[PDB]
């Protein structure tokens, strides 16, 4: 079985864009993010998406977009869909300020808090570093 | 009653405890790799296929090439994590 | 060049 | 050259940080599910779409019940964490 | 080529780790049921025509040594590998009989560079453990 | 009854 998608509209694309970090993250400036950010709003786009595209958020904006992404009212989309383009940690986000827990954005839409998405596919596409491990690969 | 960690998809571009590669000019390895599958196979495929596609672009068409030995020839993988309890199709029919 | 996130 | 990270699929029980749920008869949620739609299904259907049914099946048709309120009418989501590059099927042409 | 390679003369191994009882020192509690799974588990994986390996009861060194003994194997002539793993466990962590095991200990073997005769071939890890204390409550449908 | 792994 499969989900549902021809409610009305597909739903939101929220793609958040952070390039420039404090100095205090270390993170040196994302070059090469803006061409994602710009692919991923055609690419969604071209899929019925409402892409709202957000650059260079502090984790406090980032939490603040998120919780009120999640009050609106999705009863008329399928899906639900947002993209992390940013510095991370195992499990974390970074703001343009520092970091914040992954699971603190996502807990926005769990099925009890977000009534207009249950049931709905929530999709989370994260392009951020999970640590510092390196994979130095195998012949083939 | 359905659970409330049901319905989530997470697209990781790496795998847990690993660094994600950017090309400073071309973007992300792995948005490169996404944005180009779902213009090939959106129109046709399941997400997760799409999905496993990108898996296999990023696996197999990227190597770092870094001024630094310790960044340079290194691989990596996408983690799919799904918590979905039925099949994606962006389109209908 | 490449560079890590 | 390959991700040595690369082909690994992890079929959790659960979702990270949650409790995973046993009967003690008829043995775990998810296994017992596992089990039933590899049965039903390893003639036809690619794993990620049998172990997407198995997500499903233990979301929707199981419930805790236990004589202690604190683990009484408890659900469960299981967790496909995939670093395939490929399809997978349990048969061949 | 999107679809792995099933046609070598064996499906492959699938090891299936049963822990029931647990050493009074661990404190863990007797896992009812999870007989039922291991044999439910041998007979779905024979029916797939994988050779099945069920082991009972193994410390937490007696995991260790047997998965880097199988992942010194030859699987050339195999399509894949599968082991399965019933127990307690926390996130990231299986239990022994007698103690905790990192899971990427165990999945380590198995990776790309460390077992050559399995590079390239799906590596399927079944996990029926907990992952922590969190209680879902769910949400009416 | 369900007990917890």
């Amino acid at each position: 079985n499969s989900y549902k998608m021809d409610y009305p509209e597909m739903g939101l694309c929220i793609i958040i864009n952070n390039k420039n970090f404090h100095k205090s993250t270390g993170m040196t400036s994302r070059s090469g993010t803006d061409v994602d950010a710009a692919n991923l709003r055609e690419t969604f786009r071209n899929l019925k998406y409402e892409v709202r595209n957000k650059n260079d958020l502090t984790r406090e904006e980032i939490v603040e977009l998120m919780r009120d992404v999640s009050k609106e009212d999705h009863s008329k989309r399928s899906s639900f869909v947002c993209v992390l383009l940013s510095h991370g940690e195992e499990g974390i986000i970074f703001g343009t300020n520092g970091p914040v827990d992954l699971k603190k954005i996502t807990n926005f839409f769990r099925g009890d808090r977000c009534r207009s998405l249950t049931g709905k596919p929530k999709l989370f596409i994260i392009q951020a570093c999970r640590g510092t491990e390196l994979d130095c690969g195998i012949e083939t | 009653k359905i659970p409330v960690e049901a319905d989530f998809l997470y697209a990781y571009s790496t795998a847990p405890g690993y660094y994600s590669w950017r090309n400073s000019k071309d973007g992300s390895w792995f948005i490169q790799s996404l944005c180009a599958m779902l213009k090939q196979y959106a129109d046709k495929l399941e997400f997760m296929h799409i999905l496993t596609r990108v898996n296999r672009k990023v696996a197999t068409e990227f190597e770092s090439f870094s001024f630094d030995a310790t960044f340079h020839a290194k691989k990596q993988i996408p983690c799919i994590v799904s918590m979905l309890t039925k099949e994606l199709y962006f389109y209908h029919h | 060049l490449d560079e890590s996130d």
